[PDB]
RNA sequence: AAGCGGAGAGGUA
């Protein structure tokens, strides 16, 4: 899906497999968090389906023993002074010492501020003991979390469930066309992109000699030259787009390990999965009821949330007993209006726009008793469209490696751009998730005093009861980062800013800051930064000391009666789009043993009417709806055509018959050596073996199994 | 830090890391 | 009654229709039978006259037979014998 | 065996209702009497 | 008591594209609705001109690259999406862009026909290193609102044509401030200050005139009721 | 009504559209019309509009736990690719908009359409078939809007001033129109006590008896009310002949009003009143001013003192254990007791500190969502955490999510979420298996006749005689005596009869029974019916969903199984929320 | 035997039915659903299916 | 440019003094820029006349009850505050109401001076039983809107003058709603429904016609900045 | 005038 999903697919520990466990008969004591997982396996990230607790992720600092046991690094402390020597220990040994906590008050000289410290004892219990017998310490916080869980700011303010959901949903974002980087994030993004492997990094120092959109030529310092090629508009395993772009000039000097080109979801070397949007938190006219989202129309005009998706089609020209199939232009009788895009020898032209039902490659197959031929060309499935990017043709004449009995193989690539629309799914890093319920014009959204409309509206009834208030903290800090600040320290420094590092007392508009996972900004520092923020181009301050603004009403013009919480938030677009989920059917292919419709979208398939829906129908008392559902719409082979004819001609719907499934059941029971019979009111078992009945085919058109030819 | 051309992203962290990832 | 004008599927009100029958299950068959009669009359208009008659109330611009049957039941132009 | 069918019906309905009343779920007793009625419809034959 | 004053309009310039308009004395309470009527009209229905399609020399579709040019076609289109142009003809008009050799292709290298002007002659479009040549053909039309791309086969166009999305409105920002005079004796009124900032393609005084004309035309249905 | 995408509608209605295309001479045969529909010519969207009118569709969402999981709606064409669903039918389906999907089916024949239009319509199913409580009523944002509107705040603008000397009354109004004009000018608030002259709203019982007595012909009879403007605007939404309420609308008050409407009025009235309440609630939830920010989340003023006070006692117990007096279990029990007491004390302090107009407290107090345990966890003190086995860890979590948990406080807090997530995915199988067995056992119980003329029946307690000399209503009396036909005449004191045999036991009957002084009653039950096959409509009693005597031909054996098996499964998939 | 076989333990049920030579009257909900006719509940019972509808004498005469 | 769909205004006469108008089809988003402006202009722009103060003999110090009359001061104020009166003179006009004997004192005994006319003679004001006398002095002026009670200026001179609120606007209630129409394959146009209820002096159609003539002359100010501006034209009728 | 079965893996509500 993106670099993070690939980087996390590896670094995955699985309990299932040959010689392991079972997905159903697993239990409840093996799917739990053990006190020995601290530092070795992340307790937060895991699936929430039937695999919960049976799949996990390695922690950031862990490694693997030669025997196969996981180890973690500890810093050794002797006689009350914390040294700088690191030793890797495994759980067997870690149960023999006393290990302190990562965030303890070191006195800048190797001694703890307060003797009483929380330590982990032998059996995994945590106890408060004087700082006198400790002999090891954690190397740093965030040592117990994985790589995907270390990219969530303000993680210690969220509950475990929503944090797990956010960690899982960060791996589903689709690459966008711009990919800007977060305003407020953690420090883990730069390393998680270089080590994923979706960027180009210089191998040796040199002076860049030439740069284009195709390659980068670097002239090393010892007279050698090296050229890097780039992959443009390359399809991914999941249908997305993989692109790389140079970010160097024509005279710059580079160094070993420096980043040279970008990737799918990368911005200047940092991982970037979403966009920064202006958020107001309030209920609005009921269009954001029950986790729905309201969006602006500037995100469609300016292509803020847009992505490219690619698709691939295949066809083969194989041999057969009656002859050989060949792709050509001389198709049987079909209008010459549809043979226009096809080039001189079959396959379509590059750059041609195609729609559902168009021909891609024209193949003709010998029909059979010459001139006996049939049309089996490659069409475009239902509901698909887009340009044609490339065509790949293999042949047996030029000695190409192909399976036996195939002379030619053709693949066609089709790409399309995709804008945001109602039904698409959005999410945040803190477990937020919803679908777009409405898209509003720009001129009827709440706007600030200077006239800037908001971009997205999030309801206020879902925050308090889910226990994820890291999002409002992120909103406040994002507003402060966007606008900039300056702490006034002319006469001393404020009491709340004593611990703030210098160079963090002043910021310029559109700054980028970092908040590590378990030690970042406190609420005192945030409350202090909210009170010293720079004004806009006019001497105006839009947001007060509480992080709330006064908005206007876009449809009536009257200001709202109370101030509202406004800020900036990082939103990502998930790969659950409503274009891959809409489906409808009236008549199509059927099965073979039982004559019921096929299932799925790939083939025109019907929806299963299960057992519990039958219970509901029987409880309602609807005796004709159920009978019609189970006989003429599913299984009655003779009632389907009569129903179609009656509907087309406007007469009354006839009565059902006997479905095929009952007949198949009777045949199987007889095949088990059982004498099943259907009796009449006076004996004389019914024949129930068809007969010489009307065999007429009216209505001409095929009921729907296949399409209709001109 | 430690990467030749990384962008500047100031941090709120108070502690020091003896070991790199 | 003190209600606004019903619109769409909610006209005629079911509270009035349910006083013409003894159960909610008899109304279904009542309306379905009358609708089938109306459709049979309609689709054989050009051929030899049939016994079935209707509609008894003036139909709309283009109304499906079931609405005609319900509006005839409401107007008390039919009678049924439960079996 | 000791008291009789009516005591069994009372006991069954009350015992089933206690569990659902603890959690805060309301079900009219007439829904638990069809099942219990269906559980008492047979007899064991002693001498034929 | 009946007020004999009548509302008046005054202007105050802050820059070449920002302006303020003052209206007074209005009735008490009739200050936000008037401002919002004006603001809703200004942000939707001001006619303008925009590009409608482009055609490059050696490219057949959008998902490709040009030799010697540092950007692909898609981000060249995204860069062109922010060109400010104006015209007064009532038919599509074609503009040419030609560049060769090392340099930087900007919006000032476009040669427009008579009647078309480019008000953003310093923006950046592409960079050509040593062996890149750019030859682009643009089409300009007039309209209003936002109109997405028009598919190629709908209009029966050629194969190298690349439809682009178009935005016509020449207004950037609008806001209002209402000053109340709520005192005793029942001698109340309002002041409205409307601040308008345009795209440099039309003076902020003409956008207001167009909006006023639209609204005066539209509010004439109720008057004919006589 | 429901919203249907144009593409789905065009694909489901192909035969009808082809018939209409041939009829209007837009095509020449049935092969021409099928191609015209397949290529989607501009001549296909003209007829689709009038071919789907008055043709209902069935909507379904899985799992289908009870009857109201399938419902019939009238479709309307919309632009887009998502189905639009009414806000009020999200509790029957149990659907929320974060990625859910639904299925659509189409009836064909005349009987199928009649059943979908008469039996399964969504405007006819407003009461729950298991308890009779309304299911299509305001919830969430609508409750907040209706609770904000109908509230009185002392000292607001334009409040009634009962003074003399210079200004006689200063706050009495002549009609709601004048009050609305004053509110528009900004000299009044919709939550300030005033006195109005009402003419189109019926007075309460006592006022009606004292002023008019005979009959309050409300069309034109005037009275003076002492209330707020929001309450008048709320009462202008209920039926015309409904007495003035004049109360603040907690959720229970709205539920009681809906119940009374459904009990005394036809179905169209209730279906039309709920929509008006929805509109008003959505309109006023935006103006309510409920927003969440880090400043709204207040903290107790004296948490440090309480925590140190209890920490001293915990240290005392630990020292006594270390000396050698206590064993392990006694120490654990002492620590658990101390820490539970401390958490309760901090919770009480927090509850006492909060103001009354905070959004955090207002949302929970109005009955909209959430409890106070979550508020204490967020702004107070998380408390004691459990073990993997289920025991209590002696060390508590002394910091809330507003301050931020430490590393091992955040680690030992993950034992309790994994267990909930894992049980939710493992108990549903047990619930479903039990429900299937229940449905299979009792699939043959159907109402067969009207009366078996039996003399048997069960005895219900129906309140008890208090020793002091009074009667206390039995706590659970709406699940044992309500909605059951009487079996024997209720004779009191051997002087007369209150309720005669064969009378349904509603609210007035029970109240009269208690007033007369009858404690124990005899009712007819299904356990003692005398019909050979199935049951009869008189022993079963009143239908919980419709309120009338049950119809002949009902399948009362499947609804019983569904009613029993729905809550268990549903509460299995909400474990950590609030076990089963 | 059809309902019992479709509930659980199909093999044992079928073996017992074959040995005993049982016959099924087809007067339930499961069996009617399986073979494909109207269930004996709701609008499927005789008193509701066998309804006769005809215009009244006065209305018929009027038109 | 041309809209290509000329809007039309309908009307539905619910009652002699209450109507509903409908405007359709409006271009997307134009149903909200007209509804609020029309409502405000109808409510607080049309001139009228109303009572501004009254003076009752006898009641000087206490403001609870007036001897001889069953009603109290508040009921008298409420009954007088719903008078439908029309005046053409601009200066304040003083009118006298004098009644003696046992009977129902109604609005028909006002006997107004020249110009002022009372449009609802049959309105109950008070009822005298115990040989009471009514002598009331009323002040009538002109204005527009809901000018509330004005604090008495010359309190010492006119001690008993009781100021009241004023309903100058003939229009009493107005509401609006916006729905969606198809108009071709668009499906997302707008329709505006406006409900008006007036007093017994003007008709809703006349009120709407008068409210759309003070809005043309309000945006004429903006249109006079530049006469040739290339706006939008609905076209000829 | 023409085809559509099994095994495994990962996801959504
Ligand atoms: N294995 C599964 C998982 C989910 N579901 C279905 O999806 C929903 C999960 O709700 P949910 O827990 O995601 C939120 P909700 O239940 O609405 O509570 P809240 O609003 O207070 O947050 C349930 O209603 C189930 O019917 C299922 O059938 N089988
Ligand atoms: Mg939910
Ligand atoms: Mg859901
Ligand atoms: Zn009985």
């Amino acid at each position: 899906n993106n670099p993070l999903s690939g980087l996390t697919h590896k670094r995955r520990l699985s309990a299932l497999g040959p010689g392991g466990l079972s997905r159903e008969r697993a239990g409840l004591e093996v799917r739990d968090v053990h006190p020995s997982h601290y530092g070795r396996m992340c307790p937060i990230e895991t699936p929430e389906g039937p695999n919960i607790g049976l799949i996990g992720s390695l922690s950031v600092y862990a490694r693997v023993n030669p025997f196969g046991f996981i180890e973690t690094p500890y810093r050794k402390v002797v006689d009350g002074v914390v040294s700088d020597e690191i030793v890797y220990l495994t759980a067997d040994e870690e149960d023999r010492h006393v290990v302190a906590q990562a965030n303890s008050p070191i006195d800048a000289d190797g001694r703890f501020v307060e003797p009483r410290v929380l330590v982990r004892r032998k059996a995994g219990e945590v106890e408060y003991v004087p700082s006198s017998e400790v002999d090891y310490m954690d190397v740093s916080p965030r040592q117990m979390v994985s790589v995907a869980t270390a990219m969530i700011p303000f993680l210690e303010h969220d509950d475990a469930n929503r944090a797990l959901m956010g960690a899982n949903m960060q791996r589903q974002a689709v690459p966008l066309v711009r990919s800007e980087a977060p305003l407020v994030g953690t420090g883990m993004e730069l390393r998680a992109a270089i080590d994923a492997g979706d960027v180009v990094v210089a191998e040796e120092s040199g002076v860049i000699e030439e740069v284009s959109a195709d390659y980068i030529t670097v002239m090393h310092d010892n007279g050698t030259r090296r050229t890097y090629r780039m992959r443009k508009f390359a399809r991914s395993n999941h249908g997305t787009c993989a692109n790389q772009c140079p970010i160097v000039d024509a005279g710059d000097r580079v160094e070993a390990g420096q980043v040279i080109a970008d990737g799918p979801c990368t911005d200047d070397g940092e991982m970037a999965l979403g966009k920064n949007l202006l958020v107001a938190i309030m209920p609005w006219e009921g269009h954001n009821y029950e986790d729905a989202i309201i969006l602006s129309n500037r995100l469609v005009e300016e292509d803020v949330l847009t992505s490219i998706h690619i698709e691939e089609h295949e066809i083969d020209a194989r041999d057969t007993k009656l002859g050989a199939e060949e792709i050509t232009r001389d198709i049987p009788n079909i209008s010459d209006e549809v043979l226009a895009d096809l080039d001189e020898r079959g396959i379509v032209r590059i750059g041609a726009e195609v729609r559902d039902g168009d021909i891609l490659v024209g193949k003709v197959t010998p029909k059979g008793e010459a001139r006996e031929v049939r049309d089996t060309s490659l069409k475009v499935p239902h509901g698909e469209s887009g340009k044609v990017i490339g065509i790949r043709v293999f042949s047996r004449e030029d000695e190409d490696e192909l399976p036996a009995g195939v002379n030619e193989l053709v693949r066609v690539y089709v790409a399309q751009k995709r804008k945001i629309s109602d039904g698409d799914k959005l999410a945040g890093r803190h477990g937020n998730k919803g679908v777009i319920g409405k898209i509003l014009p720009v001129e009827d959204m709440p706007f600030l005093a200077d006239g800037t409309p908001v971009d997205i509206i999030l309801n206020t009834h879902g925050v308090p009861r889910r226990m994820n208030i890291g999002q409002i903290l992120e909103t406040h800090l994002g507003w402060c980062a966007h606008s900039g600040w300056k702490v006034d320290a002319a006469k001393g420094v404020p009491d709340w800013a004593a611990r703030l590092p210098d160079e963090l007392l002043e910021a310029q508009p559109n700054a980028i800051v970092s908040t590590p996972v378990f030690d970042g900004a406190q609420e005192a520092e945030l409350q202090g930064l909210l009170s010293c923020t720079l004004p806009n181009r006019d001497g105006d301050v839009l947001v007060d000391a509480d992080g709330k603004a006064m908005l206007f009403d876009g449809r009536s013009g009257e200001p709202f009666p109370y101030p509202v919480t406004v800020g900036y938030m990082y939103i990502m677009k998930l790969h659950h789009l409503v274009d891959d989920k809409i489906h409808a059917r009236s008549t199509g292919p059927y099965s073979m043993i039982t004559q019921q419709p096929l299932g799925g979208k790939a083939q025109f398939g019907g929806q299963r009417f299960g057992e519990m829906e039958c219970w509901a129908m029987q409880a309602y008392g609807a005796a004709y709806t159920l009978q019609e559902l189970l006989t003429i719409k599913s299984d009655d082979t003779v009632g389907r055509v009569k129903v179609y004819e009656a509907i087309v001609k406007g007469e009354n719907i006839p009565e059902p018959g006997i479905p095929e499934s009952f007949k198949v059941l009777l045949k199987e029971l007889q095949s088990l050596c059982l004498n099943v019979e259907v009796l009449s009111s006076d004996g004389a078992a019914i024949e129930l073996r068809e007969g010489e009945d009307e065999d007429l085919e009216r209505a001409a058109a095929n009921l729907g199994i296949n399409l209709s030819r001109n | 830090n430690s990467v030749p051309g990384a962008p500047n992203r100031v941090s709120f962290a108070k502690l020091r890391e003896p070991l790199e990832v | 009654g003190g209600y606004d004008t019903p619109l769409g599927i909610t006209n005629p009100p079911i509270d009035e229709l349910l006083d013409r029958v003894s159960s909610k299950y008899a109304l279904v068959i009542y309306a379905a039978k009358r609708a089938r009669q109306i459709n049979d009359y309609y689709n054989q208009l050009g051929e030899g006259i049939l016994e079935y008659v209707g509609p008894l109330v003036e139909p709309g611009l283009q109304e499906k037979p079931l609405s005609i049957a319900l509006r005839e039941i409401h107007a008390d132009l039919l009678e049924h014998t439960e079996g | 065996r000791v008291q009789g069918p009516r005591e069994v019906q009372i006991h069954l309905v009350r015992e089933v209702q206690e569990v659902y009343r603890a959690q805060g779920v309301s079900i009219h007793d007439k829904h638990i009497e069809v099942i219990v009625r269906q559980m008492l419809r047979r007899v064991t034959i002693i001498d034929s | 008591m009946l007020i004999s004053q009548r509302p008046t309009l005054s202007e105050d310039v802050l820059t070449d594209n920002r302006s303020q308009f003052v209206i007074e004395p209005l009735e008490p309470g009739f200050g936000y609705t008037l401002g919002n009527s004006l603001r809703r009209t200004l942000l939707s229905s001001i006619p303008g001109a925009a590009v409608t399609s482009i055609r490059i020399d050696g490219v057949l579709h959008e998902f490709t690259t040009v030799p010697g040019v540092k950007e692909d076609v898609t981000e060249i289109i995204l860069n062109l999406k922010s060109l400010v142009v104006s015209s007064e003809e009532d038919e599509p008009v074609t503009m040419y862009l030609r560049k060769q050799g090392p340099g930087e292709v900007t919006a000032g290298d476009i040669v427009p026909p008579a009647g078309v002007t480019v008000h953003n002659p310093g923006m950046h479009i592409a960079t050509l290193n040593d062996k890149g040549k750019l030859e682009v053909e643009l089409v300009v039309e007039r309209g209003r609102g936002y109109v997405p791309a028009v598919q190629n086969r709908a209009s029966g166009a050629e194969i190298g044509r690349i439809p682009v999305d178009s935005i016509y409105s020449p207004v950037l920002k609008v806001t209002y401030k209402v000053d109340a005079t709520r005192v005793e004796q029942r001698t109340d009124f309002d002041k409205l200050i409307l601040d308008v900032e345009t795209k440099n393609s039309i003076s902020p005084r003409d956008a207001l005139a167009s909006a006023g004309k639209t609204l005066v035309e539209l509010f004439g249905l109720a008057r004919e009721l006589n | 009504q429901c919203g249907l995408p144009k593409l789905m509608a065009l694909e489901l209605f192909k035969p009808f559209v082809m018939k209409r295309l041939v009829d209007l001479n837009h095509a020449q045969n049935i092969k021409s019309a099928k191609r015209m529909v397949e290529r989607q010519r501009p001549q296909v969207w003209d007829v689709l509009e009038e071919v789907i009118a008055e043709h209902p569709v069935l909507l379904n969402r899985a799992p289908t736990l009870h009857r109201l999981g399938i419902q019939a709606f009238e479709p309307m064409l919309v632009e887009g690719k998502a189905i639009q669903l009414h806000p009020l039918v999200c509790e029957a389906f149990n659907a929320d908009f974060d990625g859910d999907q639904m299925a659509v089916h189409l009836p064909l024949s005349a009987e199928a359409q009649a059943e979908a239009r008469i039996l399964m319509l969504s405007s006819n199913n407003i009461l729950s078939p298991a308890s009779g409580r309304p299911l299509a009523m305001p919830r969430l944002d609508m409750v907040t809007g209706l609770y904000y509107l109908t509230t009185e705040v002392p000292g607001d603008t334009g409040e009634y001033q009962p003074a003399s000397g210079d200004h006689p009354e200063t706050g009495v109004y002549s009609s709601p129109a004048e009050a609305i004009m004053a509110a528009d000018r900004g000299v009044l608030s919709v939550r300030a006590k005033i006195k109005v002259r009402l003419t189109q709203l019926r007075p309460p019982v006592e006022i009606e008896a004292e002023l008019f007595g005979h009959s309050g012909w409300q069309p034109g009879d005037a009275w003076m009310a002492e209330t707020t403007l929001g309450r008048v605007m709320f009462n202008e939404l209920l039926p015309l002949g409904y007495p003035f309420v004049n109360k603040q609308m907690h959720k229970k008050v709205q539920a009681a009003i809906i119940n009374d409407l459904a009990e005394r009025y036809p179905m169209i009235v209730v279906a039309q009143t709920v929509d008006k309440l929805k509109d008003a609630g959505f309109y006023w939830a935006t103006r309510s001013g409920v927003t969440v920010s880090m400043a709204d989340v207040l903290v107790p003023p004296r948490k440090k003192e309480i925590l140190d006070h209890y920490e001293e006692r915990a240290d005392k117990v630990e020292k006594q254990f270390q000396r050698g007096a206590l064993n392990h279990d006694e120490r654990n029990e002492a620590l658990v007791e101390i820490w539970k007491e401390a958490t309760d004390e901090v919770g009480q302090a927090l509850r006492e500190h909060y103001p009354d107009d905070n959004p955090i407290i207002t949302i929970v107090d109005s009955g909209a969502t959430g409890n106070f345990t979550q508020t204490r966890t967020l702004a107070g003190m998380k408390g004691l955490v459990t073990n993997p086995k289920g025991e209590f860890i002696p060390r508590p979590v002394k910091s809330s999510f507003r301050e931020g948990l430490t590393v091992l406080e955040y680690f030992i807090n993950t034992h309790g979420a994994r267990k909930g997530l894992a049980d939710t995915a493992l108990r549903t199988a047990d619930s479903g298996y039990l429900t299937r067995r229940l449905v299979d056992v009792s699939q043959d119980v159907i109402v067969r006749e009207h009366d078996c003329q039996t003399e048997r029946g069960i005895v219900v307690e129906l309140a008890e005689r208090a020793p002091d000399g009074t009667l206390i209503r039995d706590p659970y009396i709406e699940t044992s005596a309500y909605a059951r036909t009487l079996g024997t005449d209720a004779v009191d004191e051997a002087g007369n009869v209150i309720v005669e045999r064969g009378q349904d036991l509603g609210d007035p009957e029970i109240d009269a029974l208690l007033a007369a002084g009858i404690t124990q009653v005899k009712v007819r039950s299904v356990l003692t019916c005398a019909t050979s096959t199935g049951v009869c409509a008189t022993c079963y009693g009143r239908s919980m969903a419709t309120g009338k005597l049950v119809d002949i031909g009902e399948a009362v054996g499947i609804v019983a199984a569904q009613s029993i098996g729905e809550p268990g499964t549903q509460l299995t998939m909400r474990t950590f929320h609030q076990d089963i | 035997w059809l309902s019992a076989a479709s509930f659980q333990e199909t093999t044992r049920v079928l073996t017992d039915a074959a040995i005993n030579c049982r016959s099924d009257k087809l007067n339930g909900l499961k069996e009617n659903v399986i073979i494909g006719k109207l269930i004996p509940a709701g609008t499927g019972i005789n008193r509701y299916r066998n309804i006769a509808v005809q215009p009244t004498e006065e209305a018929r005469a009027a038109a």
